């Protein structure tokens, strides 16, 4: 009853998106802007800011 | 935490409902409290309709005592609907009564808990 | 007249003899659980004589 | 184990049937050993209601027709020998109620339906025994062990009355909650 | 215990359960808890609190979104026909009594007097409830069917499969209209008195004021759906359905004459006279707007949003008062 | 007093109302169930037997 | 009695001849809807309930029961050890089908973690594991290994807990309260029944005997906090055709070819059209006789 249209978005990576003040992350740029020496990465790596 | 005396105003229906929801729903009240008032509206919701059914099966019957049966519609009908009327008022004033005695013992409680009267201390 | 004072009064008294038993629930948070409890009854002795 | 008690040794004939018939409500006997007790209960029934009828004649046969009995006949008024062949006929049936063979061989049956509960569920078999109501009797609650065995194996096993497999869910009583509290009263 | 207590706590049972909240006595039961937090008494009396509007929305929702149901059908409209089901035989006898034989046998032309007519007979099978069993058919039968095949359908849609079922159905409706009327037991039964017509007159009969009963029907079915969208209109769809009265008392004077237990025929019935045409307007209104039917199956959207706000409105009770506004959450 | 005791059989007073488990109760591990044992009350060392009986006489 | 008879008669004909006509709409209607069913069901495109949906499932959430009934939903989490029987015959064998907890959600309200261990808030919906024979139920254990648990994530930022479901899926959680093993599974999302005499489905609580699924009673017996989302609807677990007897594994989970049908169909549709056809035709017969 309390349910009744009450989460009209879902998607909560779209409105992040969409809003955040970032520079559009779909640009392919970003595969070879700069270049690095790194190596033996075998396994998935996540990078932390700050 | 309010008016005494003759010349204050009772308490009225709004009050009451917005007291008894303060209690139910109140972070500053304690569990004790909340039970009393929970235990209040559980066992006093049976009387609103035994009061309405007892009246019901007593206004069946008095449709078709032996005067009312024989008496015209016009007047037969609300004779034999008056008992179902007083019951069903019953019904409900006591279930009321009941209510309210027990919230207001819990408002009582909460006052005391939160040392809200002029003259009660320990 | 004298049946309905006298439920009236077995009411009241009835009531005041209730009074000394004082029962109660306890909640214990480990089991979740509502319990009664039995206890006695201090008062001031007025209310006791009356 | 002659010499050895068993659990129900002081249990009447009511206590008997009415622990059997529980069993079998509970499900802790199942309908596959009903069939010979039901047999010899109806049995018993049926002698026990009919060896009046049977007696009498041969009573007006041989025992009536005795000196003693011509005796009662001739000498005395014919309201006192209806009483005495009554009389007698009674005594005769009460002996037969008390030393039926068919009584003789439903309690047996009976005796082996409680060794089966006794070996099924150990000692808990008189965890099955309550305080009978009063005036319900042995041939009562063998009666309702039969409409029992009727209802669950008929037609209506399933749309009228429970069906005789049992359904309950599979818990942990050493951590499932229970509804009663050893001491206190739970809300 | 053994006598008495057996056969007495099936009552005391069935008063309770109607006296009191079935789920949340079934809630209360259950005591103790699995692994999970909330199975305590204090949770599930404030779960229970709003199941009780929850269970409301619940049954609503099935009502319009799964296949009507007879027994829920029957539950929303008891009143209708459990314990008034003889006002359906007085109105009746009211819209027929022009031409019924009542003005003689100690009975006034007005809604009092009908109601004296129906009650010389008793409560039973010949008084008041005379009738309940064929008005209890008819309703399970043409309306319930209607609301089967029409469910979540427009208004025309539905006016015409009614109209059509009740086409099917109208001869139960013109029994029961017989017998309502039948005030000095001349028929037996609606077996009897169906047999009495056809063996007398044709089938036909049977089908007379059949398309006065449609038309009626539609402008019923337009003020029903009128209300439960609630819009101000409703009150101008009550006015049409009282000018389109006549309609049902001329099919009741059709239905009841042509027989011993009128003093009219076909014929004359037409040429009855034209100040009695609204004969139990205001009783056939006030019933009507008392004990409706509440179908909810053919609720429109704008009913079932007014449905579901006055629930919400309800439910928006839930909160403190006196609850601060904090700056963290 | 053990026989005065009546906490013994408090287990069956919750099935005597409630059948849905009795089944599952029953198979449990029978240990005390309509059963007296006394403790022993005398010292005694006699490697043939593992238990001693020490129940009234009457 | 002739005039009696045959009014009767032609109301009993008419009344079958209707019933008829309604059977035989409805068992086209079930026809055509069991033929899309399948249809969709092969075309094996399931939809995996996991973040908000697992605290929140879709078909609780908005009340689309019946557009989600007969889908394929692939969810994760834990079972609970109690398990519901509910009689019921497969392939004409009689058996019960077995009903169990999984929790989908897990919720921590707790911040006095270092004074008190409190209990969480578990969300789950009741999954049918299978059908299992009557003689072979005794067979069933006590939390049973339904299926393996799934294998850790290979991400190591993933062994967290989620801020919706709050599941850890580490093996070896550091905090012993926060372990937890989870495992996938694979079902049909249905409806729950109903009780219907008629249909032989009548339930005995206070004796244990239940022939129809009571979601309510289920979640209310079993102390379930999900009660709502519980009564919405349950899951029925759907794998692969093993083509095995695998023995010792009494319950048999359902496939897309043999999972449980609903009470209402199309042969028993069309067996009762034909019974009111028969009954109609045979009344409409004996008018024209008479
Ligand atoms: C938990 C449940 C507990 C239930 C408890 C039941 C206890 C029963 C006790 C019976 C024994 C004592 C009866 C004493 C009666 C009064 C004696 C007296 O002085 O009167 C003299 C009086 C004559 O007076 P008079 O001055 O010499 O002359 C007056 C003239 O004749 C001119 O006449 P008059 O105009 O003056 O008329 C006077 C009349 C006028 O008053 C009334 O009209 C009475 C109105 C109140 C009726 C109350 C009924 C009982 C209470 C309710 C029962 C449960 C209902 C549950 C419904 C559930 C629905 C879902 O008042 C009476 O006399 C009172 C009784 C009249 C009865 C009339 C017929 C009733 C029919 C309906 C009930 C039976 C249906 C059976 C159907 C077939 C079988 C299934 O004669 C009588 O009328 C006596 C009748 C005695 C036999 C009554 C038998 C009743 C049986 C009821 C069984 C239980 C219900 C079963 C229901 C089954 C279906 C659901
Ligand atoms: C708590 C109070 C309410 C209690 C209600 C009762 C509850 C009882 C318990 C429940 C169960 C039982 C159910 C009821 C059983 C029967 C009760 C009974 O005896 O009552 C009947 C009883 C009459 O029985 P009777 O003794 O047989 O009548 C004497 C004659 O036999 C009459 O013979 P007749 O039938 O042949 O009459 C001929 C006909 C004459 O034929 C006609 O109709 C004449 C037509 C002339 C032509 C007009 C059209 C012209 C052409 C069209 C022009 C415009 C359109 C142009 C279009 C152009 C394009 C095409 O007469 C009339 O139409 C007028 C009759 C009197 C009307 C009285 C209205 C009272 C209003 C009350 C105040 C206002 C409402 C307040 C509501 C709220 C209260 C809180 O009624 C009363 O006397 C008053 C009853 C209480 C009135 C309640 C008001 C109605 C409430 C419900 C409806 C909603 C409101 C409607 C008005 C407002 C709309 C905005
Ligand atoms: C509760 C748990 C269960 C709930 C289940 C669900 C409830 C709904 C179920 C509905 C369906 C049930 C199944 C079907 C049953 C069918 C029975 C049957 O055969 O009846 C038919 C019916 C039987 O006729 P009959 O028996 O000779 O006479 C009827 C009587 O007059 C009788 O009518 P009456 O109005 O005069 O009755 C007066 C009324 C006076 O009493 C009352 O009104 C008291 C009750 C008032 C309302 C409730 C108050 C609160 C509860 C009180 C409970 C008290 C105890 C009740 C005990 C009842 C019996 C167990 O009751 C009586 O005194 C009855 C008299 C006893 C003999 C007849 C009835 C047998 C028992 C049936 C019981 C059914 C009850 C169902 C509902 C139960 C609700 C609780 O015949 C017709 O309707 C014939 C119609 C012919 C029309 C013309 C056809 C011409 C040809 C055209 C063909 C079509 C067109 C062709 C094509 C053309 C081209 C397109
Ligand atoms: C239904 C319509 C038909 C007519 C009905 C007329 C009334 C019929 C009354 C029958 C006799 C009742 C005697 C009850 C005695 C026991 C009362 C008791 O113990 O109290 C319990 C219960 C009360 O229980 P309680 O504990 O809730 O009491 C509440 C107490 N107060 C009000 C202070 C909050 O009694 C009642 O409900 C009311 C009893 C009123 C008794 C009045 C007696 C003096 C007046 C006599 C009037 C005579 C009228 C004559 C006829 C006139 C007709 C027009």
């Amino acid at each position: 009853l309390s349910l009744i249209n009450q989460y009209k978005s879902l998607n909560l990576s779209s409105s992040i998106k969409h809003n955040a003040p970032f520079i559009n992350r779909d640009l392919y740029v970003f595969d070879d802007l700069f270049s690095y020496n790194l190596g033996d990465i075998t396994t998935k790596k996540s990078l932390f800011n700050d | 935490m309010e008016p005494f005396g003759t010349d204050e105003r009772n308490w009225t229906h709004e009050e009451k409902d917005i007291i008894t929801r303060f209690l139910k729903y109140d972070k500053h009240v304690n569990l004790k409290t909340a039970e009393m008032v929970y235990s209040a509206e559980v066992e006093s919701a049976y009387f609103g309709k035994a009061g309405a059914l007892a009246g019901g099966v007593i206004s069946a019957l008095f449709f078709n005592f032996p005067i009312v049966r024989n008496l015209p519609i016009i007047r037969r009908s609300v004779i034999g609907v008056l008992p179902f009327l007083y019951c069903y008022t019953w019904g409900k004033n006591t279930q009321e009564e009941l209510r309210w005695l027990k919230t207001f013992a819990a408002y009582q409680r909460f006052v005391v808990y939160h040392g809200q009267h002029c003259k009660l201390w320990v | 007249l004298l049946l309905y004072i006298l439920w009236l009064e077995f009411y009241q008294f009835y009531h005041i003899l209730s009074f000394y038993g004082n029962i109660n629930w306890a909640f214990d948070y480990d089991e979740y659980i509502w319990t009664l409890e039995l206890d006695t009854r201090r008062t001031r002795l007025a209310n006791n004589y009356i | 184990n002659n010499l050895r008690l068993k659990p129900w040794f002081h249990w009447t004939d009511e206590e008997r049937s009415h622990a059997i018939f529980s069993a079998y409500e509970k499900r802790i006997l199942k309908s596959e050993d009903l069939p010979s007790f039901l047999r010899a209960n109806r049995i018993n029934n049926v002698s026990t209601w009919v060896f009046p009828l049977i007696a009498l004649p041969l009573f007006n046969q041989s025992i009536f027709k005795l000196g003693f009995a011509q005796r009662i006949l001739l000498t005395r008024p014919a309201i006192e020998w209806h009483c005495f062949k009554i009389a007698t006929v009674a005594a005769s049936w009460l002996a037969w109620l008390n030393f039926s063979p068919f009584y003789r061989k439903l309690e047996n049956e009976k005796e082996y339906l409680l060794d089966t509960l006794e070996s099924r569920i150990g000692i808990n078999v008189l965890d099955l025994n309550d305080a009978l109501p009063r005036w319900t009797t042995s041939q009562e609650y063998n009666r309702r062990t039969q409409q029992l065995y009727n209802q669950r194996n008929g037609f209506f096993a399933g749309l009228l009355y429970p069906q005789e497999e049992s359904s309950r869910p599979l818990v942990d009583i050493a951590s499932f909650p229970k509804n009663l509290h050893k001491e206190k009263l739970t809300k | 215990a053994n006598f008495v207590i057996p056969y007495l706590k099936p009552v005391a049972d069935f008063w309770n359960s109607l006296c009191i909240d079935q789920h949340q006595d079934s809630l209360f039961q259950f005591k103790g808890q699995t692994g999970s937090l909330g199975t305590d008494w204090t949770s599930k009396y404030l779960r229970s609190e709003q199941d009780v509007y929850n269970h409301k929305y619940l049954q609503y929702h099935k009502r319009v979104h799964e296949a009507p149901e007879l027994t829920d059908v029957i539950s929303d409209n008891v009143y209708r026909l459990t314990l008034f089901a003889g006002v359906e035989r007085v109105l009746s006898v009211r819209q027929a009594q022009a031409i019924l034989k009542t003005q003689f046998a100690g009975a006034t032309e007005n809604i009092s007097g009908a109601f004296q007519t129906v009650l010389n007979g008793g409560i039973f099978r010949r008084g008041y409830f005379r009738g309940a069993l064929l008005n209890l058919l008819q309703f399970c039968g043409a309306p319930y069917q209607s609301l089967i095949w029409s469910r979540n359908s427009g208004i025309t849609n539905q006016v015409i499969v009614s109209s059509i079922f009740e086409a099917f159905f109208y001869p139960l409706d013109t029994v029961k209209t017989l017998i309502y009327n039948d005030v000095q037991g001349k028929y037996k039964g609606a077996f009897h008195c169906a047999s009495q017509v056809v063996q007398n007159a044709g089938w036909s009969r049977l089908y007379a004021g059949i398309f006065q009963k449609l038309i009626f029907n539609s402008a019923l079915i337009f003020h029903l759906n009128q209300v439960w969208d609630g819009s101000s209109q409703q009150w101008a769809s009550l006015a049409l359905v009282a000018a389109a009265y006549p309609l049902l008392v001329l099919k009741t004077r059709f239905q009841v004459a042509g027989t011993p237990l009128a003093l009219a025929t076909s014929n004359e019935v037409l040429k009855v006279n034209r100040k009695t045409l609204y004969a139990g307007l205001v009783p056939y209104l006030i019933f009507n707007t008392l004990f409706a039917y509440e179908f909810a199956a053919w609720h429109s959207s704008t009913a079932q949003e007014r449905v579901i706000g006055g629930l919400q409105n309800a439910m928006k009770q839930f909160s403190s008062p006196a609850a601060e506004q904090v700056w963290s959450s | 007093f053990p026989f005065l005791e009546k906490m013994k059989y408090n287990q069956y007073k919750e099935y005597k109302n409630d059948y849905l488990f009795y089944l599952d109760f029953l198979k449990k591990e029978i240990t005390d169930d309509h059963s007296f044992f006394w403790k022993a009350r005398k010292v005694i060392k006699l490697p043939q037997y593992s238990v001693f009986s020490f129940v009234p006489l009457k | 009695s002739n005039v009696t008879g045959k009014v009767a008669l032609a109301t009993l004909g008419a009344l079958t001849g209707y019933g008829a006509f309604y059977h035989y709409n409805q068992y086209l209607n079930l026809s055509a809807r069991w033929q899309q069913i399948q249809e969709n069901i092969a075309k094996d495109q399931p939809f995996d309930v996991d973040g908000f949906d697992a605290k929140v499932y879709p078909w609780v959430r908005e009340n689309n029961v019946n557009d989600w009934e007969y889908k394929l939903v692939k969810m994760r989490g834990y079972f609970k050890d109690q398990r519901f029987f509910v009689r019921r015959k497969r392939d004409g064998k009689e058996g019960f089908l077995v009903f169990a907890p999984f929790v989908t959600a897990v919720e921590r309200v707790n911040h006095r973690l270092k004074q008190k261990d409190l209990l969480p808030v578990e969300y789950s919906v009741f999954v049918n594991l299978g059908w299992v024979p009557v003689e072979n139920k005794k067979d069933v254990e006590l939390g049973g290994e339904v299926c393996p648990p799934m294998d850790a994530p290979t991400d190591s930022t993933l062994f967290v807990n989620d801020t919706f479901t709050g599941f850890n899926p580490d093996p070896a959680n550091p905090e012993d309260t926060e372990q937890v093993t989870l495992t996938e599974i694979t079902g049909i999302v249905r409806r729950g029944e109903q009780q219907d005499i008629l249909a032989r489905r009548r339930n005995w609580n206070k004796e244990g005997i239940y022939n129809w699924v009571d979601l309510d009673y289920m979640g209310k017996i079993f102390r379930l906090f999900n009660l709502d989302a519980i009564n919405t609807a349950y899951i029925e677990r759907v794998v692969p055709s093993f083509e095995e007897g695998e023995e010792g594994l009494y319950p048999i989970p359902a496939t897309k070819d043999t999972f449980e049908r609903p009470l209402n169909t199309p042969e028993r549709h069309s067996t009762f059209f034909n019974f009111y056809a028969a009954t109609s035709a045979l009344s409409f017969i004996s008018m024209l006789l008479l």
